[PDB]
RNA sequence: GCGGAGAGGUA
């Protein structure tokens, strides 16, 4: 903020947004995931003390879909000491808190596009890349134990295109990077069908062809209607008894 | 667009029978049972009788006469 | 206020006299200008529409 | 017997800042044309910007690399802002290529001829790792105005590689454009006015070539006017 | 419970329903708009009036069957958004505000096809709705049948309700852009550019405006023929020459002939725009005024943008 | 009362409903099976049936509907102006074999 | 690179003097830009001639009354400035009108002279009443470029001039009024494109549309300097 | 995966 009130470092400190030092030291590597620390010999425990080491969280779900990223504020070889801010939090510079940004405003009637309350912005400012944020969303696919089979994650799913398929590796879930867009399949899910009761004719041409009496149906998780970005991320939680995926 | 319908009004004063005479026209000529007395000029079929009931050549006495016809 | 917009040779009233970006005219009654903190509420309309 | 407005003399001060003159104008044009040239200007000025981006071991804007401190995204970011001079063709792939500690700034592109780096110190990224190295492929065309990536988004058209980072390209490279008319004193006449046009730029077009192209820019849409077909 | 009570029934499902059709965004302002159409999102009005859409493509032949209809709808090519705006043309939709505490609180437009997200909402009938742009949603139905159709243009568009059905005055006064803009035309000052000259009518006022060689606020003596409907229906002009402001002048321009000068002669505030639309509704009669009110909303915002008026500290 | 999906690109996907009209059909599975009436799409899509007036499904349905008695007996009434009140006109389907 | 040019120019002109013109094809902010160079041009520098001094043999300063006439001076000089007069090869020339008798005085009963043509015929200058009815005048016509009021000439006029010397408005600009509208149109897939509703009103002489024809022309004129990617 | 609670927010 351009005009603050002072409040902003005790807000960022005392929120967990920020990485704060333990033991006031040196820096001794920065990477845009850690920053590792050499202890002064003041702070330095006399008995098994080593160096510190900070992990940074980098683009994870907010409970409302906001993006929380830190990035490192401090270079290679400058002396931090304890409480001082290596690395800043989501919408937080250099220790202060940044909520929003600072723009030129000019307060005036600009045919009526102003009317209301309503707001008039400039292409500069979208030009500047200035209100972009990054949001995020997690959706989850499921598979069960059902009475009348398992369902399977595999890539194999009855009747849908090569199409769908070409985005999804051969575990059957999506590549880490790739860009989907509203009815893309998310991940692959079989539901299993039984007293399938092939004729015997049936039964022999499955076989050549390969078709699966055990498939048919097809629970495969598909992005939501009309909302489009890129996988950044992707987890796997297998129970016991569960073989690991590719993935996994 | 035909932005005002206060002559058809004033044609018929009820307001209310207006829209029941111009919506038996439209639907005559939407399903194309019969023809447009006006020149369109690209509208729709509702702003089509609208602009017909203010010309004065169409109200609920022509449409009985000519039906019976 | 004053002092800190004349250090830094700003008109000390913090009214700045501009021009009309789409006809070039100049507009009477000079008009306050200057930076102010704004803030992008989570309503954003393509969730909303 | 009338007068018309020749282009003088042009002053450098920077390399990103400049001052255009034009001596000889009616009363009463010097605005006209001051307004005029600020629009077409800010608005129309063909340049050339990053249009997309592969760096290698990275699947998207949002991933890290090991051994640097700014996020990818933060790499697309700076990456924005670099101004490049392309004279003969539309599309050029440039190479960036470093390893060991320091800051990888434009320079180190990897030299092409028709590309003209302009501000060589502009910084990319900083190594903090003996071991660490970073390659990378920019590509870069030329175009007018201002396209986002989601816009183009729509024609993908094969963008099927998730190594591929879209740049949302701002294709002008005028950052800002004032102009004053002032009495000029011609030796014989009393009340003449002098346009004074005073741009910054990233510093990739040139100020006798932005100003041309604006003026006959707007001369050819004169010139739609000229005729009248009445028909 | 199910049935007694709000949540349960005859509230909720029986005098409450859920229509298709139907959709809803963030409002905004649009001052170019006719007071009688509303901008609305390209992909909401592809949604809403999809059935239209297959419809007409295939009375057009360019889809053979329903289905090919559909896909043709999710490529969303150019020939779609061309039948879009053919079907658009003349259909009109409901535009409706969270709060419809009087009849005003639905009213029908005819949609202008625009790019984003939001609904635009004509800025005169923001009073009717109560609407505030500062994060105010509305929704907007679409009227299926022909009998629909008529009734919406008829009975609920903006501009055949224009007077309060519980008093009889006005309801789409200009609120405060507008009535800003012309009162800062119209209110004279002692001493300006182009003090006591004569002008022959408001054109060249606005000549004289436009080229800066006469203040949009100083007086000056301008010849005008106002035009008054004294005998049955016939208009008589009388032409004289008036001290007023060069603003005045300018606003006259707009004015449909009815109405005497005296009525924009004065500071032109609230009560005076309110008190003006008023005379103009009652001698003239809904078109002029309709037309008429658009002109100030037009006139107002132009004006007031051009005035410049902001606060300072020391305002 | 089989389910016809057009998915769009020559090929008519068939499925059976819940109404069909005979206990089962010869050729039909409730997984339904793709069809496209154009020689060029069947030879670039060997995972569809090729329907002629001599395929299987047709001659089957065929059979089926002329061994059956449905579609032989039902009464319409007419409204026309321009003839009598009370006439009778009678459409007779005689067949030679 | 490439532009995109404007077609279909549309010219609804009700009532001669006043003409709609629409331009629906255009790039995204032209729209402005264009409008407003065009209505500038048109408006402030447009060369044309004008009635800009009068000599009155009978009255020495504008506020002083004529018998019979029950116009007042001011109605006269306001009559005289709607004169929208067309000098073929004279710079400035001065008209003289002599009247006499009952009725409207009009631009017609104006000495008919070689080189000026009065466009309107029909403009009423002053009323004559009875048995009396002398009104007798001499309006000098000059070439200028622009509206050019009195106060600005009388400002400074410190040479002295005679009584009687009545300054009166210039009106060169055959252009009474004129205005432009920008609005959306899209060319079915761009929709940041503007349409240009110029409205015009000229005072009888030359027909909008070759107004905003030399006024395109001169534009062009002066810009030809710099323009040379062809 | 139609529902209903609880919490929060918008106008
Ligand atoms: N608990 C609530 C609070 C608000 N609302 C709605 O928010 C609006 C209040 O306007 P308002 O008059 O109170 C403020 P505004 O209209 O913007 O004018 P002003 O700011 O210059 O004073 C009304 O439409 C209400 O229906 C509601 O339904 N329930
Ligand atoms: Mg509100």
């Amino acid at each position: 903020p351009l005009v603050g009130t002072g409040m902003e470092r005790a807000v960022a400190v005392d929120s967990g947004v920020t990485a704060v030092a333990k033991r006031g030291g040196v820096v001794q590597y920065v990477d845009a995931s850690r920053i590792v620390i050499k202890v002064n010999e003041d702070e330095m425990y006399p008995g098994e003390a080593g160096i510190d080491i900070y992990n940074l969280t980098k683009y994870t779900r907010s409970n409302q879909n906001t993006c929380i990223n830190q990035m490192p504020c401090v270079s290679l070889g400058e002396p931090v000491e304890r409480g001082d801010v290596l690395a800043d939090g989501p919408s937080t510079d250099l220790g202060e808190l940044a909520l929003g940004q600072n723009m030129r405003v000019a307060f005036m009637p600009w045919n009526g596009y102003n009317f209301e309350d309503s707001i008039l912005v400039s292409e500069r400012v979208v030009q500047e890349d200035r209100f972009t944020t990054i949001h995020i969303q997690e959706l989850a696919c499921v598979s069960r134990d059902t009475k009348l089979g398992p369902e399977e994650i595999t890539a194999d799913i009855p009747n849908v295109g090569e199409a769908a398929l070409s985005k999804l590796d051969e575990s059957g879930i999506v590549y880490i990077g790739a860009e989907v867009t509203g009815g893309d399949i998310l991940v692959g899910k079989v539901t299993p069908k039984g007293e399938t009761q092939l004729t015997p004719e049936e039964k022999l041409l499955r076989a050549i062809f390969g078709e699966k009496a055990s498939d048919v149906k097809d629970s495969s998780l598909r992005v939501p209607n009309g909302v489009s970005g890129t996988v950044i991320d992707v987890q796997v939680f297998t129970r016991d008894g569960v073989e690991k995926d590719k993935r996994a | 667009a035909r932005v005002t319908v206060q002559d058809a009004v004033e044609k018929i004063g009820n307001r209310f029978d207006l829209v029941l005479v111009a919506a038996r026209r439209a639907r005559q000529m939407q399903v194309g049972g019969k023809d447009p007395l006006v020149p369109e000029e690209n509208d729709k079929t509702t702003v089509i009788a609208l602009r017909e009931i203010e010309e004065g050549l169409i109200n609920n006495q022509i449409l009985d006469v000519r039906e019976r016809q | 206020i004053k002092e800190l917009l004349k250090l830094g040779d700003l008109p000390t009233s913090g009214q700045i006299r501009l021009y009309d970006g789409r006809t070039g005219e100049q507009f009477e009654r000079p008009v306050t200008v200057g930076y102010m903190y704004m803030l992008k509420l989570n309503h954003l309309v393509d969730d909303k529409m | 017997e009338f007068l018309k407005p020749r282009l003088v003399d042009i002053e450098q001060v920077s390399s990103t800042h400049a001052k255009v003159t034009l001596e000889p104008l009616e009363r009463g044009f010097g605005h006209t044309l001051g307004n005029a040239l600020r629009r077409i200007l800010l608005s129309s000025m063909p340049g050339c910007a990053v249009t997309e981006v592969e760096i290698d071991g990275v699947l998207h804007e949002y991933s890290t690399k090991e051994g640097v401190q700014e996020d990818i995204l933060e790499i697309l970011l700076n990456l924005k802002g670099l101004a490049v001079r392309v004279q003969g063709k539309d599309e050029v792939i440039l190479t960036l290529n470093k390893s060991g500690i320091g800051p990888v700034t434009a320079a180190d592109i990897t030299h092409d001829g028709d590309v003209e780096i302009v501000k060589p110190q502009h910084v990319i990224c900083h190594l903090t790792d003996e071991n660490a190295s970073i390659s990378m492929r920019i590509k870069v065309q030329r175009g007018r105005g201002y396209v986002p990536a989601s816009t183009r988004i729509h024609s993908e058209e094969d963008e099927r590689p998730i190594g591929r980072l879209l740049v949302d390209a701002c294709y002008s490279p005028v950052e800002r454009i004032a102009y004053n008319v002032e009495a000029a004193r011609v030796e014989q006449r009393t009340d003449l006015d002098k346009l004074v046009i005073e741009m910054e730029t990233n510093g990739t077009i040139d100020p006798e070539e932005a100003i041309r192209r604006a003026a006959t820019i707007l001369a050819e849409q004169l010139e739609a006017f000229v005729d009248l077909r009445d028909v | 419970d199910m049935i007694k009570g709000k949540q349960g029934r005859f509230r909720q499902n029986l005098l409450g329903k859920r229509v298709d059709y139907s959709g809803r965004s963030v409002i905004t302002v649009g001052p170019y708009l006719r007071l009688h159409q509303c901008g609305l999102p390209k992909k909401m009005a592809l949604e809403l009036f999809k059935p239209f859409i297959y419809g007409k493509l295939e009375l057009r032949g360019l889809a053979t069957t329903i289905k090919a209809a559909k896909k043709m709808v999710e490529r969303e090519e150019a020939v779609v958004w061309d039948i879009l705006d053919e079907v658009i043309r003349e259909h009109p939709v409901l535009l409706n505000r969270a709060p419809t505490l009087h009849r005003l609180g639905i009213q029908a437009f005819e949609p202008v096809l625009i790019e984003g997200k939001a609904i635009q909402l004509h800025p005169l009938v923001c009073a009717a709705y109560n609407a505030d742009f500062d994060g105010d949603q509305m929704a907007v139905h679409v009227p299926l049948t022909l009998e629909a159709q008529l009734e919406a243009r008829a009975l609920m568009m903006s501009t055949n309700n224009i007077l309060s059905p519980a008093n009889g005055e006005p309801i789409i006064v200009p609120s405060q852009d507008v009535v800003l803009g012309l009162y800062y035309m119209t209110r004279d000052c002692v001493n300006a550019k182009g003090e006591g000259m004569v002008l022959t009518g408001p054109k060249e006022a606005e000549r004289l405006y436009r080229s800066g060689l006469a203040s949009l606020h100083a007086r000056v003596k301008v010849r005008i023929t106002e035009y008054e409907k004294d005998a049955n229906g016939e208009l008589v002009a009388k032409t004289s020459l008036k001290d007023t402001t060069v603003g005045r002048a300018i606003l006259w321009m707009i004015v449909p002939k009815g109405l005497p000068y005296s009525i924009v002669n004065q500071a032109l505030g609230k009560k005076a725009i309110s008190k003006m639309l008023n005379t103009c509704y009652r001698i003239l009669g809904l078109k002029p005024t309709v037309i008429f009110a658009d002109q100030i909303m037009y006139t107002g915002f132009a004006y007031a943008a051009r005035s410049g008026a902001s606060v300072g500290i020391d305002d | 009362g089989i389910n016809q999906d057009d998915r769009g690109d020559n090929m008519i996907v068939l499925t059976p409903s819940d109404h069909m009209l005979v206990p089962d059909f010869p050729g039909l599975s409730e997984d339904g099976i793709t069809i496209t009436f154009d020689r060029e799409v069947a030879l670039a899509r060997e995972d569809a049936q090729f329907i002629t007036w001599e395929h299987p499904l047709i001659r089957n349905g065929l059979d089926l509907i002329l061994s059956g008695d449905t579609g032989s007996s039902t009464i319409s009434l007419l409204k026309n102006k321009a003839l009598p009140v009370g006439t009778l006109l009678v459409e007779l389907i005689y067949v030679v074999e």
